[PDB]
């Protein structure tokens, strides 16, 4: 939408949780589990491929 | 709100014009400009409680902390009407110490 403006990635993930109706404390208080789940989900794609 | 469906930027409004066998759309959009960098933090710890912005981000100009809206820089001081509380400050990665100002009790002298 213009020039790239940097933001830390967990804070971008919190904006995106807001965009679906969940408060952002739910992301910050679960950060490690959410990242573990994303990593297992990405590791399952290359296994199916 | 569909990205790039009505031009580049944040769609404000669009005007139609007729062409021969066709149509022309003049899209008016909003484009952000002249950014500055800041230090930032996800929450703020005060009295053993974690505070999150209601809307906006916590930013630091070098020595002081403010809340701003995310798309236009307009800094304000962090109060209990700017933020909400959840939990204690032991679980959030990158939490920062600052004071969150209450209006009522300095009204009550
Ligand atoms: C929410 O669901 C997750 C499942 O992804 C739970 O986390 C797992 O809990 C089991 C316990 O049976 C552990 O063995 C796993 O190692 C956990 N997974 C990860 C990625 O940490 C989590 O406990 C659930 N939360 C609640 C409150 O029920
Ligand atoms: C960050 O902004 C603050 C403004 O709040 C500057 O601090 C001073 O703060 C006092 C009381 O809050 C004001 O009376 C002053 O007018 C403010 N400015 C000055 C120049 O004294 C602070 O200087 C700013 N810091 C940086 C690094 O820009
Ligand atoms: C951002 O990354 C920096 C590393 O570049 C982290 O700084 C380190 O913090 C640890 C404490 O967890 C210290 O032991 C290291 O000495 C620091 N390294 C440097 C180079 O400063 C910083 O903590 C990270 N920020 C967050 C919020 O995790
Ligand atoms: C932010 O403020 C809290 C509140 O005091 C600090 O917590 C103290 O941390 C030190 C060192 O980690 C401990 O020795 C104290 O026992 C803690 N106090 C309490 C009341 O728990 C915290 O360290 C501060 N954060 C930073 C980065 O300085
Ligand atoms: C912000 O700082 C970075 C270096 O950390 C620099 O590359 C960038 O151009 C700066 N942008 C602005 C708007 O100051």
């Amino acid at each position: 939408a213009g020039a790239a403006l940097q933001i830390p990635f967990a804070m971008q993930m919190a904006y995106r949780f807001n965009g679906i109706g969940v408060t952002q404390n739910v992301l910050y208080e679960n950060q490690k589990l959410i990242a573990n789940q994303f990593n297992s989900a990405i590791g399952k794609i290359q296994d199916s491929l | 709100k569909r990205v790039d469906f009505c031009g580049k930027g944040y769609h404000l409004m669009s005007f139609p014009q007729s062409a021969p066998h066709g149509v022309v759309f003049l899209h008016v959009t909003y484009v952000p400009a002249q950014e500055k960098n800041f230090t930032t933090a996800p929450a703020i710890c005060h009295d053993g409680k974690a505070h999150f912005p209601r809307e906006g981000v916590f930013v630091s100009n070098g020595t002081h902390w403010f809340v701003t809206q995310r798309n236009f820089y307009e800094p304000q001081i962090i109060t209990t009407d700017n933020t909400f509380v959840s939990g204690n400050c032991d679980v959030v990665i990158g939490i920062v110490n600052n004071t969150v100002y209450d209006p009522l009790q300095p009204e009550l002298d």
